[PDB]
């Protein structure tokens, strides 16, 4: 759509003067006369047939006068069923060098939100299969999750176990979207995913579609990575009707990169230093993840809290959209419990009897109670002694020890390491097992036999075999 | 770069940038007294409901306002260095300020022989025997080979005098001298 | 709005005629110079990030391409540039000499020679502004890189192809963790093996000149300036020379990465590049942000510190390790630049000035330090003893309050106050004394196994020095059975039991 | 004269001139005509259409637009040589003491470049001044660089005028005092404290000091260039003559801080907390000309004001790298009467090294600092448990540590008008021996008031006998 000469290059900001075919805002340009593709996405209009745009690769070797075309659309990306098991950057090019992605139709990355009369009005609960997550902090469908806990906690093994559970009972594929990630750790993620079974370099038996925008790529191309990993995630909602997942790592580097684009243009900053459009920019990304009538998109996002400040402007704005939290802490790994989930500091907004029912509420409020007093009398038994607690306190020692080991589970994606078969438990098998420990029907079981089993019938089975 | 002839006004703003680049360029080759006769003929064709309809129109084209005036500026009378100047303003985007430059070039060219006139501000007008003195005793001040000019404006709030401003001089003799009798009330 | 190149001398020639006298496709005159930033009328064909070359002999670098002029930063003094000085082009992004003719020489940030020996004899070049490898041409790091410090090699280990941040306050021992990292490599760099060598680079950004001069003499006398390049943009320079100086040194250490060799680079320090960029932005009138840094200052330290890679067998098998140095201000690791560079790199080593005066030198905090790779980047013997050591120096930190006024405690709590203060006394270490790896596996084997509890804590730092000189001379055949085999077998685990106990008897005299 | 420009815009202390013929380079000097005093303007920027942006060195009153401006052809040219001794001089090199002119045969333009890498003397030494905190804990070096930190009212004009007494009278080489913006009262004492003490002689030619004084009643463009008139007289004595020099500057924070007073009027966007964006560049342009090359040596002592006792301020924290030795005076110590106020756990030198000062000097000063950091962990226990709850070993620590803290104090000779005591000057061999014995236990039987304000340890037992006789 016409030819426009360049007229200014300042940093990661290019300035393109068209003649007739003036493109709309959010239109992707393509510079001609270069080695690999340099795209430019139009962000303003300035008058005098001049636009201004944010570059998405290095801005070196650009001469004042180069001819740049117009695609007549936004950034269009390969969207298909043959994009799983592959890796691409923000503008669709493959970077695992396994061959070009041979696809039929393309899709632009900028759309609008679902309509007011396309929503769903009855809240439902997306079971994953994990024991702690299903019960004490359940996921919604269409909901948004927060994942707290850095490296050294048992984190990436949780991500791959989610993807090997969503495709064994639900049938919806996923997307990974690393936003500004490390290039050194994008390869240990790729090479662990190969040997675990989710990406397969031989056939049509993949589950994840990696979209890596990495840390040495300019700030204009770091904000747009969660949209390109959202655009892929809608073909398995719109055009196929499945229950998509979507991982963003992490939700702070999406926010931090928006403040760099907004300060290269010239906009005056907000409170503590962020951009003025901080809640709308998070709005137009987070509103495209809903449960429409065809299918849904779920999301799982890791959050970094700067300077231990839970009222900082970036995690304040992100908490306004969340429907859950998950906290991975260093201490629960020391006990030997996997995954390292803190069941007292992990929440869920739909924890309410009108949404989850009556049976599920009066168990996840009972097993939430028995682990609160044990943290209190983890001091009285630590100073005064052992036999000096009451005989009704020799049962809050048992039933707060038998339970916090049954929050452990042998995963399936780490199959060769543990040597044990990966077990799955449905949502009525989580509830049937936790009720019988507060009822004390299995009060005659040692606290080690409640370790790395599946249903309630296995812990009992495991105990019989011992000794 | 090169050095240029100093204009005897030295105004500032978006006028005096272009209105000194024209004074310096035309003072070379001694094209000075000629070019004011040509700038007063574009000073009439600018005010036209077809020419001014697109000399200040944003939405015509960036390019077609350059060929339409270059064909216009050459054919009718003149092809001096002003034909480049109209092509220079139009190539930059300063066509809106085109009447400003010629009003700026006129005040710059006037002082090459002019006076920056005085302003007698007294009352209802006077006879010939008291005015031809003030059109001659105001020439006794300057004394630099010049032919004076003047303005007159009538004001009655000055009750009993005349104020005059030879340049920036302001010899005031009026009924301000009632306010100067504050010193009687000032201890 | 007036526009920069709308001055009364630019418009004045265009009224005369066409500009045939100057061509402006290749040479452009200067509009206005001030504080190391020039404005040039012309130069229509200049690429972005291209060196120009002024009329008085200096150089430049093109950063702002604007619709009527170009703004170019100046290398050197500004009393040589003026208004009306013709600028020309070279035709390329800036390039630096690179080879093995740099080893033992001292170069500045443009590859020139300053030590006065003679001109560099290399026959190769390289552009400073190239890219990292991708996801594919790398592999996970597996190679030990040894420092010789009992704390750094046993508690927060480094591998080859890893970033590790030396962070800490002023006057703490920062420049000295990274100067016996260099001196320790002479063990391997004179022998015959080739996949254990290393070739070090030291980058000095903004230091004063006579601290570099006290460093070429520290390293000559310890005989480690036959494999060390020194790149030195010091403080008296111009501000862009200190901006290029870690890119100029990361291209010198990529030729050793593309060819199956190994290297190690030390940016000292990266908190003076980021101030040298900020001076250049806010005179080019780029819009500020938090603490008046520009928006693209995470983009400075992300495209630089990702060129350190561990390549694979189909590309040569090279490496590059980077240790960047960052100085905080009173323990504030939550300012702007110290929070970019903690997010980029793979761990930090945190040195405090409280521990420096309580008698613990090198003044390493163990609690506030981490390496993200860790136990894979260690030898199979240092992995064996530090897994019992890092745990037991962690149990001492929880009971470290009780020790001040305590004798009425439990015998278990009085044990953690005992064992934890012997292991703290082992980790002390004198300046400019790197150790071999299998010697540190001797000393640490004495403390963590139980052969130091019956001694006095001022007699620990004497016993270690007397245990080492007995085992170097009279047992040299067993400090090469760990340096070859790697793993402590049981046939060596039963032989060191008959050395330490048969020395602990005849010591206390 | 060349390029007789004209003035157009006097906004503050930043005058802009416009040249008809010849544009001068950056860093020159310009001479405003028609004034009875000498006003010098230095070029700093080139703007376009032959206008430059200068900075005045005096008052900008009476500057009418359209005023002629000459040009000299070089930066500011001061007098220099041997005949500048026992004199006080202006920023542009003029007499301010009313003794007549400076008759020298050599001028030095104040803008020079830092000497290269291959002109760097590498050797370290020691230097003994006489003070038990300098010589024990942060020792100086012959040719090093020395900075005196600390807030306002803690003792920096006293500690710098005591070292002028100690070192700069028993020295063969010369000295220069450059006063960069301080109280004009304090610049009248040191002119008269050294006429009676023989360092300045007003009749013959045997003076051994030179003075440069531009004080805090001066416009902030002239309080940025007396730091450079100093080390241009203090470089002719090092380079040209092969001598040895001492450099005294008080105060060097007024060089940085007077660059923030004309930053935005020049046309820059201000950086963090209000400083100019060229902080660590204009500073390091100057602090590299103060070095010891292989033609001579310079021992530089500079006082460094820390604003509002905030050490993490960007004007002091970028000066901690241009220095070999730091002596940091605190205020919470001088409130206890301890004088010199020097912090024991914050001063630091480079030559504290068991291969230069010896392995007996080193074992002492790393046990003084280790028992003072052992004190502070007990002071948090005393605030709750009280003093008579501690054990008998920890009581022994507090008593020696308070004996050591009182023994670090020493009566200077310039406190003979403030306190009425008599002055000490302790040699180094006694300093090491005295502190070695308090750590051992050989004075555990004395009161603490013996140790306050003595010299050698043998005077601290001649006081514990007078206290017991007058009991
Ligand atoms: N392990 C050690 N044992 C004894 N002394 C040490 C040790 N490490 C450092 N020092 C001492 O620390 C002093 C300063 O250390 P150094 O200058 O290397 O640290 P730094 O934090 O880099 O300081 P700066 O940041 O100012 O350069 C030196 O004089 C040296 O003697
Ligand atoms: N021997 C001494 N030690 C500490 N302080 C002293 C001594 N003698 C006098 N003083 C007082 O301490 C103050 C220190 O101020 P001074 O050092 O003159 O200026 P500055 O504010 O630059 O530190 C002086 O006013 C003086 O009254
Ligand atoms: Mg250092
Ligand atoms: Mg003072």
């Amino acid at each position: 759509a016409a030819t426009g000469r360049i007229v200014a290059v300042i940093g990661a900001v290019v300035d393109v003067q068209f003649d007739e075919g003036l493109p709309p805002i959010l239109n992707a340009l393509e510079v001609q006369g270069r080695e690999t593709r340099l795209v430019l996405e139009v962000a303003q209009h300035l008058g005098e047939s001049t636009v201004r745009t944010i570059a998405m690769d290095g801005t070196e070797g650009l001469v004042r006068g180069q001819k740049v075309l117009d695609s007549g659309a936004p950034i269009k990306i390969p969207v298909g069923p043959e994009t799983l098991g592959r890796i691409m950057n923000v503008i669709g090019e493959p970077i695992d060098e396994r061959g070009p992605i041979k696809t039929k139709q393309f899709a632009a990355i900028h759309a609008e939100a679902p309509e007011f009369m396309e929503m769903s009005v009855e809240q439902e609960i997306l079971v994953t299969g994990i024991k702690v997550v299903d019960l004490l902090a359940p996921y919604a469908k269409g909901g948004k999750i927060g994942l707290f806990g850095g490296a050294g906690v048992g984190k990436t093994v949780l991500i791959m176990e989610l993807i090997n559970n969503v495709a064994k009972a639900h049938g919806g594929y996923s997307v990974f979207a690393g936003v500004g990630e490390r290039t050194r750790e994008g390869n240990d993620l790729y090479h662990e995913m190969i040997e675990s079974g989710v990406i397969n370099l031989k056939d049509a038996t993949s589950k994840v579609a990696l979209v890596y925008g990495q840390m040495n790529e300019p700030p204009g191309a770091r904000a747009r990575v969660a949209l390109t990993g959202l655009t892929v995630a809608e073909y398995f909602r719109d055009q196929e009707g499945q229950d998509v997942l979507l991982f963003i790592d992490n939700i702070f580097r999406f926010t931090q990169a928006g403040s760099e684009v907004s300060a290269l243009l010239g906009r005056i900053p907000s409170a503590v230093g962020y951009q003025p459009t901080l809640a709308t920019d998070m709005g137009t990304m987070q509103e495209r993840i809903t449960t429409t009538k065809k299918g849904s998109i779920t999301s799982v996002q890791a959050i970094y809290v700067p300077a231990d400040d839970l009222t900082d402007p970036a995690p304040a704005t992100t908490f306004a959209h969340l429907d859950a939290t998950t906290v991975l802490s260093r201490a629960i790994a020391e006990l030997g419990i996997y995954p390292a989930v803190d069941p007292l500091d992990s929440t869920s907004r739909i924890m309410d009897p009108n949404i989850v029912g009556s049976e599920h509420y009066d168990v996840a409020r009972g097993v939430q109670k028995i682990l609160q007093d044990y943290k209190s009398l983890q001091d009285i038994i630590a100073i005064l002694g052992m036999d000096e607690l009451s005989e009704e306190d020799k049962l809050t020692v048992s039933r707060a020890r038998k339970i916090q080991r049954f929050l452990s589970q042998p995963f399936q994606v780490a199959e060769v390491f543990t040597g044990h078969l990966g077990k799955l438990v449905p949502l009525k098998e989580t509830i049937k097992g936790f009720q019988q420990i507060l009822a004390g029907e299995y009060d005659h079981l040692p606290e080690q036999a409640f370790y790395m089993v599946g249903p309630i019938e296995e812990a009992v089975a495991k105990a019989d075999k011992l000794a | 770069f090169a050095k240029l002839v100093r204009p005897p006004v030295q105004i500032y703003g978006i006028e005096g940038r272009y209105a000194t680049a024209l004074y310096s360029a035309a003072s070379k080759q001694n094209k000075l007294e000629q070019v004011e006769k040509e700038l007063l003929r574009v000073a009439q064709i600018l005010k036209e409901p077809k020419v001014a309809a697109s000399i200040m129109n944003p939405y015509v084209k960036r390019s077609v306002k350059v060929k339409s005036l270059s064909d216009m500026t050459a054919k009718e009378k003149f092809s001096p260095l002003t034909s480049n100047l109209i092509n220079l303003l139009a190539e930059n985007g300063r066509l809106s300020s085109t009447p400003g430059v010629i009003s700026a070039f006129s005040t710059m060219m006037s002082v090459h022989r002019g006076e920056v006139p005085c302003s007698v501000t007294t009352a209802s007008p006077l006879d010939e025997a008291t005015l031809t003195e003030l059109k001659t005793v105001l020439k006794s001040f300057l004394s630099k080979g010049q032919i004076l000019k003047l303005e007159v404006k009538v004001d009655p709030s000055i009750m009993g005098g005349m104020i005059v401003r030879i340049g920036e001089k302001y010899v005031d003799m009026s009924a301000k001298t009632k306010i100067q009798k504050l010193s009687r009330a000032m201890r | 709005k007036t526009g920069t190149a709308e001055v009364s001398s630019i418009l004045e020639e265009r009224i005369l005629g066409a500009d045939t006298s100057v061509d402006l496709e290749e040479t452009g005159r200067v509009l206005s110079i001030g504080d190391g930033i020039a404005r040039v009328h012309g130069l229509r064909n200049v690429q972005a990030e291209e060196m120009v070359e002024f009329s008085s002999g200096l150089k430049g670098m093109s950063l702002n391409l604007e619709p009527d002029n170009v703004g170019v930063v100046v290398f050197g003094n500004d009393k040589l540039i003026k208004e009306g000085d013709i600028v020309k082009r070279t035709g390329a992004i800036v390039d630096v000499p690179v080879g093995e003719e740099l080893l033992g020489r001292v170069v500045d940030a443009l590859g020139n020679a300053i030590d006065g020996k003679g001109p560099i004899g290399s026959k190769t070049r390289r552009r400073v502004g190239l890219k990292a490898p991708g996801i594919i041409p790398r592999i996970s790091v597996r190679e030990p890189m040894q420092t010789g410090i009992k704390a750094v090699d046993s508690l927060v280990p480094i591998g080859r192809g890893q970033r590790e941040l030396i962070i800490g306050d002023r006057q703490t021992g920062k420049t000295s963790i990274a100067i016996d990292t260099i001196i320790n490599q002479k063990r391997f760099n004179d022998g015959t093996d080739e996949k254990k060598k290393l070739y070090c680079i030291y980058v000095a950004i903004g230091q004063k000149r006579s601290t570099v001069a006290q460093l070429v003499k520290r390293l000559t006398d310890a005989d480690a300036m036959k494999y060390t390049i020194v790149v030195s943009a010091t403080a008296s320079d111009a501000a862009p020379l200190q901006y290029l100086a870690p890119y100029s040194g990361c291209s010198m250490g990529e030729y050793f990465r593309d060819n199956g060799k190994h290297a190690l680079i030390i940016y000292d320090d990266l908190s003076k590049q980021a101030v040298a960029y900020r001076q250049m932005s806010l005179l080019l009138r780029r819009p500020p942000g938090r603490e008046a840094y520009p928006g693209d200052v995470f983009y400075l330290h992300s495209r630089l510190l990702e060129r350190a890679a561990k390549m694979n067998d189909a590309f040569g098998g090279g490496s590059l390790t980077a240790l960047p140095v960052i100085e905080t201000q009173a323990g504030d690791v939550s300012a702007y630049i110290p929070t970019n560079v903690i997010s980029i790199t793979d761990g930090q080593i945190f040195l405090e000035t409280e521990l420096f005066y309580k008698g613990i030198r090198p003044a390493i905090n163990v609690g506030l330090s981490v390496s993200r790779v860790g136990s894979a980047a260690q030898t199979r013997a240092m992995k064996q003893v530090a897994g019992t050591m890092k745990l037991e120096l962690a149990q001492y930190r929880e009971v470290a309050a009780f020790a001040q006024f305590g004798s009425d405690l439990d015998a278990a709590t009085q044990q953690l106050l005992s064992r934890g203060v012997r292991l703290t006394e082992l980790l002390k270490q004198g300046q400019y004394a790197p150790m071999a790896i299998e010697e540190q596996v001797a000393v640490i084997y004495a403390g963590v196994r139980g052969y130091l509890d019956k001694l006095e804590p001022s007699k620990i730092t004497k016993f270690e020095n007397a245990f080492l000189s007995h085992v170097i001379s009279q047992h040299q055949a067993l400090l090469g059975k760990i340096r070859a085999d790697g793993k402590i077998s049981e046939e060596t685990d039963a032989k060191l039991k008959e050395i330490v106990t048969n020395f602990l008897a005849g010591f206390e005299a």
